[PDB]
């Protein structure tokens, strides 16, 4: 007898875990082709309005664009959404070994062995390899010249798996000065990407100051030597006394222009107070209307209207002004320093070009491509390749990578399953197989002998050379500590913890109910 | 139009499909007088009593006269306690955005023209946290608190078009969405 | 020491329905002063008590934020009411509804 709903049915059986599998594996297979050096990205179409397009590499905006049906598949979604807020990368590579490690658990279930026990071998063989992971990581930070050149290399590995590598020699840098210009503060909103069409990718630059996307007034001057900025959050518009209940009611025509007379003299007396500063540069947060801008005009001052909350911040930090809102009090917290407030064109528009910053602490990159579809990937790269960088100078401890870490990781699984009795064993040799599974596709999407490759990197690793991995350019086995392929270990190991915690909620499904749809 | 009205005593009929007393409210029941005949009397006089009763009995209901001065520390008050069956039109707005002073003023102007509906105005940034400036114009109606319709968009909404079409668009309510447009299309 | 409060860092306005007229230059006058009074006045009565940090429930407008910001008074706004309370039985401290 059925009882749930019309629409509401239930998987109990071997059925529910055949959809979970199939449905990991599947997201597997698809984020597959997104891996190393070589992987070749792609687009993605919408069959709804507006027919969106957007050609991308990371797994992460393809698996949250795509309509997943599968829970499982909701699952890796999820997990990689996550792991892209927490760190910024390895998506692809967390996705990718989890479906590995669904897929050695639909094998080893084939064996008849409880997923409990798959349970506590995966829980035992990552505790190893983490342990091993964190045994193997290498840290700077007291050196200056190492640490810089370890950030170079952390930046080239993150970006060398997008289109940027086509310009890869210029853009690591680029992004490493952009960090370097955030001193220490853990702010991405300082960073200011820009894309404007026309030119080619290599004409991206990082400015040496800052851009806005705005209007200078009508009678303002529009270029200024030693600006002294002053930066608000005022009305300037209207401007109603906030005593709501306030109404004019009087009994003559002189009453009501005496008293617009009064509005606009108080109206003239805050832009006096606000010129009282000794300013020559003005930048407010909301609208100014045409009095205000009239006597700013007159006055002798540079104004910008309609700066949002992320640019007058911007703006704050990059030249060292506060916030002004109430100007009773010139005396107190200061303005900023600039030396050049130039209108700048790119392109076909103009922006204000702040130049001869006081404070580097934000900044500007301007991208530059021949397409749209070009110019958002550069744009969502960039920022994995920033957030890669800031996370590392948070957390300046690092390991090797082109599987190498994953190659001595897997070596520390295998070693504790061979010393481990019961059906455990298999349980680990299967994660360890899995874990040795991402770089074989990494090799594969480069189009090399994967097994040769991994046969290689393993009788090294078991022999005791512990920086043996992939060199891709030519496709051998090649020492990273030398070569220069490294990586976040903050990265890494998120990386593995995220997908093993997936692995193991998955696997322990036995029952799929789904209601009735709306 | 008033010049129809001494043009000629033949206007027999065009467009009426009824004309009898009992639709003629208060401004023209009161200018024939002389032609309602007299065997039908009695009927006219008790469908007047009857007529100005209930809208003796809405004197208690339409008095709201013009906007207020409601903000966000009131908000739950006059969204969830404002009465029973009481339109409630929430304005969320800014001072500068050209487009929702329009629709302020027309608001305003329907206050008096319309009293029955006493619709609420407040800050937006000091009614919702983070209401981001993307929906600088939004208005939203209901009763008993429960949102039925949440327009939202600055250029979409249409403020230049708005006056009559949809000022009834807020006003007409609990039946079609689609209701008042074909009266004021833009075109 | 903190100084849980939950009325608004705008100016007041009672819950009976009002109409302040003003009919005069002198009027308008007098409103701006007593709207510049009226924040200036809030935030030294904030500040005297020796108070390092304010918690408002129902937010506040940015004449009030530059006034936190330049007495060296951090403060946050529109905390939930259970947050309030929370925070109130957390610090110690008491729930007052009025500057
Ligand atoms: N130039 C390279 N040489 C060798 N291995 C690389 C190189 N670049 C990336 N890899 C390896 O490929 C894996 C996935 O890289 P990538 O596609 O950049 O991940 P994501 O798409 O999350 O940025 C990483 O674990 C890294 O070790
Ligand atoms: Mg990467």
């Amino acid at each position: 007898v059925n009882i749930f709903k019309a629409g509401a049915d239930e998987e109990r059986a071997e059925t529910a875990r055949l959809t979970s599998f199939i449905g990991a594996i599947a997201i597997g297979d698809l984020v597959k082709s997104t891996l190393g050096p070589k992987g070749m990205d792609k687009i993605l179409l919408s069959s709804g309005r507006d027919a969106s397009l957007m050609v991308t590499n990371d797994g992460a905006t393809i698996l949250k664009n795509i309509g997943v049906d599968n829970p499982a598949a909701k699952v890796l979604v999820d997990m990689s959404r996550v792991q892209d807020d927490e760190v910024g990368d390895g998506t692809t590579s967390v996705t990718v070994l989890a479906a590995e490690l669904l897929r050695e658990a639909e094998s080893l279930i084939a064996k008849k062995i409880h997923p409990q026990t798959i349970i506590a071998g995966w829980r035992e063989a990552t505790k190893a390899a983490r342990e091993a992971l964190l045994s193997s990581a290498v840290d700077h930070g007291s050196d200056e010249v190492k640490f810089r050149q370890d950030l170079m290399n952390i930046a080239g590995t993150t970006l060398s798996s997008k289109l940027l590598t086509h310009h890869k020699d210029h853009f690591t840098k680029l992004a490493v000065e952009a960090v370097l210009r955030l001193k220490g503060s853990g702010n991405l909103e300082a960073i200011h990407i820009i894309k404007k069409l026309g030119g080619s990718l290599a004409d991206s630059y990082l400015d040496e100051g800052f851009l806005l996307d705005k209007k200078i007034g009508v009678n303002q001057p529009k270029r200024i030597e030693n600006a002294k900025i002053l930066i608000a959050n005022t009305g300037m518009d209207t401007d109603k006394i906030k005593i709501f209940g306030s109404r004019v009611r009087v009994d003559s025509t002189a009453k009501v222009a005496e008293i617009e007379h009064a509005e606009k003299e108080k109206m003239k007396e805050k832009v006096e107070r606000i010129l009282k500063h000794g300013i020559n540069c003005f930048i407010n947060r909301q609208l100014i209307y045409n009095y205000p801008e009239q006597l700013f005009g007159a006055a002798g001052v540079m104004a910008i209207e309609h700066a949002d909350f992320a640019g007058v911040e911007r703006l704050a930090l990059v030249t060292g002004g506060e916030i002004a809102s109430t100007f009773d009090h010139p005396e107190l917290v200061k303005l900023g320093s600039c030396k050049l407030i130039e209108e700048v064109m790119i392109g076909e528009d103009k922006l204000i070009h702040f130049s001869g910053v006081a404070l580097g602490e934000a900044c500007t990159i301007v991208l530059r491509g021949a397409t749209q579809q070009i110019l958002d990937e550069a744009e969502r790269s960039l920022h994995d390749a920033l957030c890669v960088l800031a996370q590392t100078v948070k957390d300046s401890r690092t390991v090797y990578g082109g599987g190498c870490s994953e190659m001595l990781m897997a070596h520390a699984v295998t070693q504790l399953a061979n010393r481990t009795p019961g059906k455990e064993a298999v349980a680990m040799e299967s994660y360890a197989k899995a874990l040795r599974m991402l770089p074989t596709i990494i090799a594969d999407n480069a189009g090399y002998d994967s097994a040769d490759l991994v046969a290689q990197l393993r009788a090294a690793h078991s022999e005791g050379n512990t920086t043996a991995g992939l060199d891709m350019r030519e496709g051998t086995i090649g020492d990273m500590a030398i070569l220069g392929i490294t990586e976040s270990f903050q990265v890494k190991r998120q990386v593995l913890l995220s997908a093993a915690e997936a692995a193991e909620v998955i696997l322990r499904v036995d029952n799929i109910i789904k209601a009735a749809p709306r | 139009e008033l010049e129809e009205e001494a043009e000629e005593e033949q206007r027999i009929l065009q467009q009426s499909v009824v004309k009898t007393y009992e639709d003629m409210t208060l401004e023209e029941l009161e200018d024939h007088e002389d032609e309602f005949n007299e065997e039908d009397e009695r009927a006219i006089e008790m469908y007047r009593r009857r007529r100005l009763a209930e809208w003796k009995a809405t004197k208690l209901k339409n008095k709201f006269g013009e906007v207020l001065e409601i903000s966000g520390k009131d908000y739950v008050q006059e969204v969830t306690k404002a009465g029973e069956g009481l339109w409630v039109i929430l304005h969320l707005y800014k001072q500068g955005i050209p487009l929702c002073a329009l629709i302020n003023q027309h608001l305003s102007g329907l206050a008096r023209k319309f009293p029955d509906v006493k619709f609420i105005k407040a800050i937006s940034t000091t009614c919702i946290p983070n209401y981001p400036d993307r929906n600088l114009p939004t208005i939203f109606v209901y009763l008993e608190g429960d949102i039925k319709a949440q327009f939202i968009g600055p250029l979409v909404f249409g403020g230049m078009n708005l006056t009559r079409d949809e000022l009834e668009w807020k006003l007409s309510e609990s039946g079609a969405i689609m209701t008042d447009l074909e009266e004021n299309p833009k075109k | 020491k903190i100084a849980i409060l939950t009325c608004p860092f705008e100016p007041p306005k009672p819950k009976t329905k009002h109409k302040l007229d003003v009919t005069s230059v002198e009027d308008y006058k007098a409103l701006q002063k007593y709207e510049k009074e009226k924040f200036e006045e809030m935030i030294q009565q904030i500040k005297e008590t020796g108070a390092n940090l304010a918690i408002c429930q129902w937010g506040f407008d940015d004449e009030a934020n530059h006034l936190l910001l330049q007495n060296n008074l951090p403060a946050v706004r529109w905390v939930g009411g259970p947050e309030i309370e929370l925070i109130a039985i957390a610090t110690g401290g008491r729930i007052v509804p009025r500057f």
